[PDB]
């Protein structure tokens, strides 16, 4: 439970920092549950989770940015529409 | 009640401030107000401006002189003359018993018969040295009795480390002076600084300055110059451009190209690297790579994608740009890729800070990396890697044979991969922000279709060292099978280099691809790395030059072609 | 007056002169002139062979002949090595016999560190000098000091200082200003606050 | 970690109210627990909530002080030994900024 | 000008005076007399040197030259100050 | 002539390596000293015929880096000492 909570918190912090570049971004809660789904408490916590949010969210946005799809001022969400990361880009 | 000597040997900021000859002072409002606040006290009015050389301490003194005449002071400083003085100009002679103390007694006697002098001493860390070192009548031992009773009023201007070193004379010197820390202005602050006085250098040089010009001046002085601060660097570039444009006008507008030109002439990077690649170096960095590097194209495109991802990205600036580990055999191109990217990232690289971790074999060997404790052997400089990066904190670190580290160093490595900026020195925190940390890995050759090698090497990393460690590292760049045709290709490249060198010496050699193939087969074995090929071509060329110059069979200026037509190297000069 | 720097050695000597004028001193000490013999103002204009020790000879002869004169020396540790040259008969040696015989009536003020550095180990002149150490006033003595001194700082900043503020300045300075000493550091707080308040009143 | 957070907050408000013991430090804590639970992120959280840059946090990494003679790096080396003049990697750091989080 | 002895550093100042006589020099530096200093021919040397400084103040077109600048800055007593004033 | 180079250390070794690369050493003032017509001859005992012809390279590539070997002009080896 605290793990999904900290997913929410890390996403909030990430959007906070991305506001430095005037980018408007959102994370669906489904993406948050999927992201936490990789992190497990069996061995240790919150390290794999932070690296996972970083990797998936940020790298995927960079991919859909250098592919030119989005510029600043646009609205973006990373959603899980089919059971896996995908970009809806509400713009 | 006038001052002959003090006016003779110390410039009067107030006088030349009346004539508006003083350049403007922009910003620094909080600092100047604090200076006035300290000057308003009754017993120790003396403030000591502590900063770095070139930050604007004397600028704060000038601004104070300005505000004095411009009815800005709170009437307790109304009509008070600020006089810059330097002890070096005072001493001027030591071979005689009491000349210097006499000059300074005269100066004190003028400060008495006046109330409006507040003597601004630059670099007063040299106020304790004069005469006898620390046991005779130096400058301080005769200033202090006057300084503590408000007899004398002062404005010192030191440097931070000089304050720390020469306030160990605490007892009087510290309490006599209140520090005012002045820090070097930021980018934007400095841009506004320049925009303050562009109409001074414009009027001096009759040249027109643009706003993007000074923006580039500031950006450049930051990126490509170190060991110098602001607004010094900025105004200096601007004035150099003004002078150079004025000259070019004889045998009327400075623009960014001129700023690039002066920074290039200063540091030594060519102008094409500075200006045109400012945001397109990542655009053609893959071109640069695949030029410098031949083979492993999948690895190089992976690296390019990663570095442009981190580059045109939102990644936390704090932590280092790129953490890549190259899995592969040795001689497959590990260093060449590094030097190439660095030459493309930090143009004209000469920057790969190579460290062989196989030399740092054991546990205590890590003290060689960071440095010894204070009370131990070899402590003064030490810090191989730490001092290396402290020198130029803008480069690409390559760490050879990451495997051979005792587990004691992996801790330091992961600390670095944890936001960099590690404090692993004798009290020095080194910053790894624009750098790129790259690690030469273990063999990893046995596993080297694509996915198969991939899962294999991942398991080999699991077994080899921590999974968390690679969870820190960004990318796994795999150096695939050894060269087969890239063999002949790199022979061709090296031989192109050597043919250029031989041509500038008034000769011309053209070795056909058959001889290239023979050199390829000889030089490097299938098991062995591709490094001895350098030696192989060196030996063949030195043999041919030795024989042909010794024998005299060939004549200079006649093109030289080598072939394997007889099964051996045959030289057909004509 | 061996003691730490911000303690008030010079202040003690001045208190002695003030007592001389106020007549509080004993009859034997009544009507004497405290002089502040600086070495910087002594060794100044010589640059020759026989001028520094000449000035000092004349000074000593005046003192001996003049009936009533006390000589206060800031930074006593400068007597040693003063007239440093080829001649190298420094002030410390010209005064030594006269100091011991008792005619030249000195009052030295030094700093404990300067005492141990080069008047204690390097002189063998801590014979002609009685080391009456001076050290930090107590937390309460500092309050009495500063409150007795409050009028001058009022005058200079042209404000009024509430006595609770003086108490608070001393008590705070004691807790965390560790590097300095009283009453110097307490007075520093009062003085900077006076400057800040006057400057606020201005704007 | 409501327990840890409230403990820290109580400490800092004892300090900032006029009640803390003027002799000994603001507060001392030992943060036990598994790897990755956030017991280092609380330190940054605290320095940020109490200061600005959050780099005022004076941090020592006891993974390097294992050789038991490095203790002469916290306090300087003795007098007649190398590195006597610049002594106190920890001591001077704290002497500069006395209101800080070690 | 930094260089080893005999490399022709003063030759550069000489060729500079040459290009000054010609038109290669721009206008701001036009009308500039380059001189030197004879420490021998100049109690009273300070008087003469201060007089020299008066004449420097008179016409601001006298680019002076100094060989062995370190051992010169004596004269520093009024040169280094006069440098600051300009 | 450098004798007992084996007694050197990887730092002075890297120093002399970049020298052998260009001769340009810069010590105590950044003095760009030139190595125009100097000779660099290093002397040591890694040996201590053909089997020796192999062991020499063995202990060279085994005692220090191969790049320093690769800055070869020529390698002079004499094994027999009595005749
Ligand atoms: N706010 C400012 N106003 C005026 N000049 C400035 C300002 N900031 C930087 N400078 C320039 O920086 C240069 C060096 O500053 P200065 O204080 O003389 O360095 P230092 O601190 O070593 O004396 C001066 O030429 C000054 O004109
Ligand atoms: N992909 C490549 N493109 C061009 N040259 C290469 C490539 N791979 C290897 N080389 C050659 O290999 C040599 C580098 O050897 P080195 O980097 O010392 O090997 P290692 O990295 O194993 O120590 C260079 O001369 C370089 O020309
Ligand atoms: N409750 C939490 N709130 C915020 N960040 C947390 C939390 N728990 C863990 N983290 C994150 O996990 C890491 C903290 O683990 P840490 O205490 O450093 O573990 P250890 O020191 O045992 O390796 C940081 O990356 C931090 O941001
Ligand atoms: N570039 C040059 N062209 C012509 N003559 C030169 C040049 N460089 C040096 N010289 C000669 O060097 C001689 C004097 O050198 P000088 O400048 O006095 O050495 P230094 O710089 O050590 O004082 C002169 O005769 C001058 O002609």
């Amino acid at each position: 439970k605290h793990l999904t909570e900290i997913v929410s918190l890390m996403s909030d912090q990430l959007t906070k920092r991305l506001k430095e570049q005037d980018l408007s971004i959102e994370l669906t809660d489904a993406a948050k549950a999927k992201v936490a789904e990789e992190g497990v408490d069996l061995e240790y916590g919150a390290r794999p989770l932070r690296r996972a949010i970083q990797k998936h969210v940020e790298d995927r946005l960079s991919e859909e940015l250098l592919r030119g799809n989005i510029h600043k001022g646009q609205h973006i969400v990373l959603d899980v529409e089919d059971g896996e990361f995908v970009v809806k880009t509400t713009a | 009640a006038n001052t002959p000597t003090l006016d003779s040997l110390a410039r009067d900021l107030t006088a030349i401030a009346k004539e508006d000859s003083l350049d403007p002072v922009i910003g620094r409002s909080k600092e100047i107000q604090r200076v006035i606040e300290v000057l308003s006290r009754r017993t120790k009015n003396n403030p000591v401006l502590i900063g770095e050389p070139g930050v604007g301490k004397t600028a704060i003194a000038e601004g104070l002189a300005q505000q004095i005449i411009n009815n800005e002071v709170p009437e307790i400083l109304r009509d008070k003359r600020v006089m810059t003085l330097d002890m070096g100009t005072v001493v001027a002679g030591t071979k005689y018993r009491g000349e210097f103390e006499d000059r300074l007694k005269k100066v004190m006697d003028e400060i008495r018969q006046a109330g409006n002098i507040i003597l601004f001493i630059d670099a007063l860390h040299t106020l304790i040295g004069a005469g006898g070192a620390e046991g005779a009548i130096d400058a301080s031992n005769i200033l202090k009795p006057s300084l503590a009773r408000g007899e004398l009023q002062c404005i010192g201007a030191t440097t931070l480390d000089e304050y720390r070193k020469y306030i160990e004379k605490d007892a009087a010197l510290e309490r006599r002076f209140q520090p005012i820390q002045v820090d070097q202005p930021s980018v934007d602050e400095s841009i506004q600084i320049l925009q303050g006085l562009r109409d001074r250098y414009e009027a001096h040089h009759r040249v027109s300055i643009t706003d993007d010009a000074i923006e580039a001046a500031v950006k450049l002085s930051d990126r490509y110059i170190s060991d110098r601060f602001l607004p010094d660097k900025a105004i200096d570039l601007i004035d150099e451009a003004g002078s150079k444009v004025r000259l070019r006008s004889f045998t009327s507008e400075v623009t960014v190209d001129d700023i690039a030109m002066v920074v290039s002439s200063w540091t030594g990077v060519p102008v094409s690297k500075i200006a045109q690649t400012e945001t397109d170096k990542l655009l053609n960095m893959e071109n640069i790579l695949h030029s410098r590097v031949i083979g492993q194209d999948e690895a190089v495109v992976a690296v390019a994608k990663a570095v442009r991802r981190a580059r045109a990205g939102l990644k936390d600036p704090k932590r280092p740009i790129g953490s890549f580990i190259f899995l592969g055999p040795t001689g497959v191109g590990k260093t060449e890729l590094a030097r190439a990217l660095a030459e493309s990232i930090f143009g004209d690289e000469e920057s790969m800070i190579r460290i062989d971790m196989s030399e740092y074999m054991e546990k205590h060997s890590t003290s060689r990396l960071v440095g010894s404790p204070p009370g131990y052997v070899g402590y003064d400089e030490g810090g191989q890697l730490t001092e290396k990066v402290r020198r130029k904190p803008y480069s690409v670190v390559l760490l050879d044979a990451i495997e051979k580290a005792h587990p004691d160093v992996f801790n330091i490595l992961l600390q670095v991969l944890e936001d960099g900026r590690l404090t692993d020195s004798k009290g020095r925190t080194v910053d790894f922000r624009n750098t790129i940390l790259i690690m030469t890995s273990n063999v990893g050759a046995s596993e080297l279709n694509h996915k198969d090698m991939k899962d294999k090497v991942m398991g080999e990393l699991k077994r080899a060292f921590r999974p968390e460690f690679i969870n820190r590292i960004d990318e796994i760049i795999v150096f695939h099978s050894l060269e087969k045709k890239h063999l002949t290709e790199i022979v061709s490249l090296m031989s192109d280099q050597l043919t250029k060198r031989l041509k500038e010496q008034d000769l011309s050699i053209e070795l056909t691809d058959a001889a290239k193939a023979k050199v390829a087969e000889e030089g490097v074995d299938l098991e062995y790395g591709a490094r001895p090929l350098r030696r192989a071509i060196q030996k063949h060329v030195e043999d041919r030059l030795s024989e042909e110059l010794l024998r005299g069979n060939i004549h200079k200026g006649q093109h030289i072609v080598l072939d394997v037509e007889d099964g051996e190297f045959v030289v057909k000069t004509t």
